[PDB]
């Protein structure tokens, strides 16, 4: 007996050799392998597989390798493939990627994949699953961010702020002991993984040490706050002592050095750099140059992704409003001219496209969109496409090269940087089930279902007095994983290995899960998934013209993209 | 180049199911008076008690269809039907408790459906 | 008024109809929330008229056409469920393949 | 000194003998009896009774006889009355039913019915008070519907599920230890009483009872799980050991027995047969004949309730939307015919009256409306006296009989069936004070006040900026009863007698009250509340045609209810 | 914009209001929420036209009759209340019995 | 129509600004939030419209006059700004000095 293929995908979602489209984008996915047995497939519902003495086990206690969750049927998007098989949850955690069901009676599966009495199931057939996205650049201003952070797929903020408070809206940093405990009690109620930045700026060690032991999961430095060359020496001191990340946003200013100044206090050490373009902050004009070297992690922020004919006019009054800049005071208008450049954001996105920039974050509520890291990911990779042509890698005539490369800038990389990456960050056993389910007419732009620590936190559902949960209004709901005590045991705390050592969740009362922040200080550039390139990048001081291997990084602006007027209200 | 967002583009050709097991047609009546639907992976012999065929032809095997289709019989019908092996261990527990074991035990099964009446044990 | 939950959800469905429809007069090509709540607004507003399901299941597939929508929206919208209080209490409409 | 009856009514509320009509309907109940001495009439004001030396004891400590809560003049409508009392409430419980004040001035005063000091007062002079409704076919699918469920008066969720998870979204389920736990911990943050339902699938014991074990109320045998002989069999041992309620969905494919094969199965021991009409799951067609054997405690889902000429339309192509059914696949087509029956759902109408079907219930977000269980059992009590006209059993020309029976329905029955009317399901004293009170004019439609152990919890209630709280706009509000750690003094977590002997609730950290199920397999049919008939329910096979005692049980769909577009803006 | 609690809620009856609007001017009868919108939202549009308590006291008992509404929905309206900011500041309108 | 919490939001903008338009309709001088309300939605459907970030900082100063307000509003709005979906995605208006 035999199915053709459009059959079989209509039913149990696509298998080996099928490509899918990417929302409203040029951009193809292909099924690279599938871990199926084709006939045993796993399906849930009336007179379907999953059910006692069939499909579903019915000897097996929990312990006896029986699953609490199976996804069935996902089409994995991952730095690690893209690929159909069946996902399995316990204890909140992946335990495996393969072919779940009945030994009993079914051939190829996993054997710690068994559903059994104690397994839920979730039907991914016909939908994208991928990792929870890392947002390593969120400013901590207002708690209506999370929601529109988890509405777009993002399931971990890391960055800092106490609300509204003008360092806050300026800088990712929780400053100081009681600002930290007071965020740490905070991050609590709020239904998302969470990592706080301390203050990375003082020319003593204990005051920025200080901040590491009061449960700071990395350091911020900010040119608000002084980005001296003290200030990133004795945070990264700092940084390798309690194995920790430490981002940067330099002196734009360029007013106790350039660029090379502050390489050479860097001195080789690892950090990641934010907004590596340079619109969002960093030396004038030339800071995009940190994204050729070996010890730097790069990251940009979104609003300049990717280069549209309205980001220019945009950017430059945002600078304005942000800044309080005068169009009658000189000095500002050069300031602008020299920090928004049509020349860096148009090269910025052929970098992400060659594998030089390896991460995208947000700069939510400070300089960016809390709900626009993954959007604003798949939209660079069309225009790519489009203006460079399928990536010489690339197989089958599908975009699976370029679609690795980009899915890893917001999963894995920044997870990596961070040192946390044992955690979170992909479609991996032994990582936390923080998982998103897209309907592919949806990918990128509106989650269908965002999972964490293996309870659904968020879904796009309906009226909730109907008689089925589809009818009208559809919209961005939390659910029971964000409700009472559920809330604790499905996010993590990220925290530096001093203060777990020294009790602080103890001290503090902290119920969320607290994960270990290490592996911080020995890695670089050469660690980022996909995106691994170090080059001479060269930036001309007067042209402001990006050349890496003597050739000029230029591309035009489009005046429409995808994943934009199809999807939403306003 | 119309776009339709999230389409698939499926490859050529045709996914066999069951692919290398055996299967054997058999002859199946609905001798009750309400509708009966068998799903794809239901141990064959542990159906519904009025349905006649020859039970031992149903053991160590289910519908040779789709994985979560079924096989419809109106009151009264009778059809023909193809049936594929269980894989794995090639074990049944449960269901209506005629295996609870090894399908390996076709007397001890034929047995057991003779006993409580399912409908043509030999 | 005794609004429930599901009174003050349902007046955002009418609000972003309201919406939609300005944006249809002024001669755009409408997106895919646009049509949805268009779409569903006037299964909900048919109900209160005293329409039965079964008249809403067949307007429901004439209120847009694919030339009143943006490239791909049809193709988009499988169906428009909608839940509302008929003469005869609550009943779901779903409208199939609204637009074509 | 004598008042008129209109006037004593405006006053005081109805006494002996008036009647009220249950908001737009044809029902009319009447005060059977009166706790009051007449001019001793609690109620609470400027220059009122309840005051210092007065209707107010000055002298008692809060342990002498004295009330925290005392609803005046309260229209009782109960399975044991339609009746005017005080109701007096300490400790979170109903203390006394009588007649409240100050026994030092006032005659006829309940001697536990002190107001004091510490006496709040509730006017529920020309209210109707009810007990909170228990809904016992629960999906928790979206937290957004426990305000739906508390808006129409039910205080008790019983039922199962993780969220918006395939599982979840067809069966009462939270399967397994680890689901269960989790869930326990999310029913911390529900302003509702809440008990959770295992699977109630698997061939050996273990499986299933570890979930009773773990904090799990009860069972569900479910069809899209297997509702196969040993699932049955291994459910209802478990249950007859651990003294829980099992709920059956039924095999409606007959694919491993017809009904006398579910029913041989069953053995004899006690089920909660839930839809029983069928619409919603079970046996194709007779598995309505459920209701007439004494081991069956038998549940409606709502949407068949009453049969109406929009009914058949709807659920067709609900159970297409559903099923995800083809209109163009044969099978389908005669799969929904046999499902979606006139002849089954207009017998259920009458089945309802005549005391055969036991229980109503939502099926929220499954198959059925988390707020319309109350509002659905009037309308088929008031369509029933349109058509069959006023039951023997009255007297006076008042419905009070059929109000006893349709408000046993959803208030005591379902208590009863689940193990747990020593805690809710009616107004008695010792029982817990989850009180709803109705202006008659919005009685079944929308709740004016909802207690939840002795604090109210939800109200219709306007403007929170305006000098008084009756401005508009009126709407649903959660009240103090959910906020902070007084959401957990107010509802109760109800749990296996196992999974508390084990210690659960100090596992988890559970603050909630936990309940107690007991005493659910020594009861049956004979145990319903004015809905306790046994009898041979013949379905014929061909014509559906549904038979008691040799007649043909029939009724016509009506165009139009009471209860509904008078009422609703949507 | 600065929207308060208050603000933001107001809103709604605004929205309920011209809802009802539509809904009387294809020939419904207007149920009890419908009419309850309607004469709220015509006393805060007149708090903000600068009439006084007095007037509105008198106008709001004329803005629909009993041949606008539904059987019983004049009945089930004792009075409506609204807030809203006069020239003066906040008041309080009572419209006692409005529809006869 | 898989609504987002800023598209839930933003329905509100749209609301304020339909009340404040039946407000200017029958002869008010606009206040402080009125005046914000009108401007903000002329922005959000000027970006639906797919007008250009440059078009709508000229528009904007256009929508309202002082005449149109009351006394001290003009002062009292320093910039309006806005974020709505172009044909290029997400973009920031701001209007400085929408009122002279
Ligand atoms: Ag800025
Ligand atoms: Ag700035
Ligand atoms: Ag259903
Ligand atoms: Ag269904
Ligand atoms: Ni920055
Ligand atoms: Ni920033
Ligand atoms: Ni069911
Ligand atoms: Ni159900
Ligand atoms: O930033
Ligand atoms: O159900």
């Amino acid at each position: 007996m035999k199915i053709n293929r459009q059959q079989y995908a209509e039913s149990y979602g696509p298998t080996v050799g099928d490509q899918v489209r990417l929302a409203d984008t040029d951009l193809w996915i292909e099924v690279e392998k599938d871990y199926t047995t084709y006939g045993d497939e796993a399906n849930f519902g009336g007179g379907k597989v999953l059910r006692e003495g069939m499909g579903e086990n019915g000897t097996y206690t929990r312990t006896e390798n029986v699953l609490d969750l199976l996804l069935t049927n996902a089409l994995i998007l991952d730095y690690t493939g893209i690929y159909k098989a069946d996902i399995g949850v316990k204890d909140g955690y992946i335990v495996g990627i393969g072919k779940g069901g009945n030994p009993d009676i079914m051939d190829g599966v996993t054997p710690n994949m068994i559903v059994g009495t104690a397994t839920e199931v979730i039907a991914a057939e016909g939908k994208i699953v991928t990792a929870g996205g890392i947002d390593t650049h969120v400013h901590f201003i207002n708690p209506d961010q999370v929601d529109v952070a988890l509405a777009n797929g993002i399931t971990t903020l890391f960055g800092g702020g106490t609300g509204p408070a003008e360092g806050s809206k300026a800088t990712t940093v929780t400053p100081g002991p009681w600002n930290i405990e007071k965020m740490l009690k905070s991050t609590e109620g709020l239904p998302i993984n969470v990592g706080i930045l301390g203050k990375g700026h003082g020319s003593s060690i204990a005051p920025i040490m200080e901040q590491i032991d009061a449960g700071a999961a990395g350091l911020k430095i900010h040119e608000d706050w002084g980005a001296t060359p003290a200030s990133i020496d004795r945070s990264l001191t700092v940084a390798d002592e309690a194995d920790v990340q430490v981002a940067i946003h330099s002196d734009t200013l360029n007013e106790a050095g350039f660029l090379e100044d502050t390489l050479r206090a860097i001195n080789g050490r690892v950090i990641h750099s934010f907004h590596v373009e340079g619109a969002g902050g960093g030396h004038a004009p030339d800071i995009m140059a940190m994204a050729g070297h070996p010890n730097v992690l790069p990251s940009s922020t979104n609003p300049t992704r990717p280069f549209t004919v309205n980001t220019i006019d945009e950017h430059l009054d945002m600078l304005m409003v942000c800044h309080h800049l005068k169009q009658n005071i000189p000095e500002d208008v050069a300031f602008a001219d020299s920090r928004i450049r049509p020349e860096t954001i148009a090269a910025e996105d052929i970098l992400h496209d060659l594998g030089i920039i390896s991460m995208m974050s947000t700069d939510a509520l400070a300089m960016g969109r809390a709900g626009e890291m993954v959007l604003r990911t798949w939209q660079t990779a069309d225009k790519m496409k489009k203006q460079r042509g399928p990536l010489a890698e690339e197989k089958n005539g599908s975009d699976n090269f370029r679609a690795k490369r980009y899915v890893s800038k917001y999963t894995i990389n920044p997870a990596i940087a961070q040192g946390i990456a044992h955690e979170v960050g992909s479609i991996e056993e032994g990582k936390f089930a923080d998982l998103v389910l897209w309907e592919p007419k949806f990918f990128g732009v509106k989650a269908d279902r965002v999972i964490k620590g293996g309870i659904i936190a968020y879904a796009q559902i309906g009226d909730p007095s109907a008689s089925i949960p589809t009818p009208q209004p559809v919209m961005g709901r939390r659910m029971y994983g964000t409700v009472g005590d559920l809330i604790h045991d499905t996010n993590i705390t990220f925290m530096s290995k001093s203060s777990i050592q020294q009790g602080v969740p103890a001290k503090l009362g902290l119920k969320r899960r607290i994960g270990t922040v290490k592996n911080c200080r020995n890695i670089g550039k050469k660690d980022m998934k996909w995106n691994d390139v170090t080059t001479d990048i060269d930036i001309n001081p007067e042209t402001y013209e990006v050349k890496v291997d003597g050739e000029v990084l230029t591309c035009e602006p489009v005046k429409e993209l995808p994943m934009a007027q199809r999807y939403f209200l306003f | 180049n119309y776009i339709v967002p999230g389409e698939y583009r499926v490859a050529e050709g045709e996914i066999e199911i069951n692919a290398g097991r055996e299967k054997t047609t058999i002859r199946v009546s609905n001798t009750g008076d309400r509708p009966i639907q068998v799903g794809s992976h239901i141990h064959f012999v542990e159906v519904n008690k009025e349905l006649l065929f020859d039970r031992a032809e149903g053991i160590g095997r289910r519908l040779n269809i789709p994985s979560g289709t079924a096989a419809r019989f109106e009151p009264g019908e009778e059809m023909e039907v193809e049936l594929t092996e269980l894989g794995g261990n090639r074990e049944v527990f449960g269901i209506s408790d005629l295996t609870n074991g090894s399908v390996d035990n076709k007397e001890l099964i034929l047995q057991r459906a003779k006993e409580l009446g399912y409908k043509g044990v030999e | 008024m005794h609004l429930n939950p599901a009174e003050k959800e349902k007046l955002q469905i009418f609000l972003a109809s309201e919406l939609a429809l300005k944006r249809k007069a002024r001669g755009l090509k409408l997106n895919y929330p646009e049509a949805v709540a268009i779409i569903t607004s006037f299964i909900m507003e048919g109900a209160r008229d005293g329409k039965t399901v079964a008249m809403l299941m067949e307007e429901g597939k004439h209120v847009l056409t694919r030339d009143d929508v943006m490239e791909g929206v049809p193709e988009m919208i499988d169906d428009i469920q909608a839940e509302a209080t008929f003469p005869d209490g609550t009943k779901l409409v779903t409208v199939h393949n609204p637009i074509s």
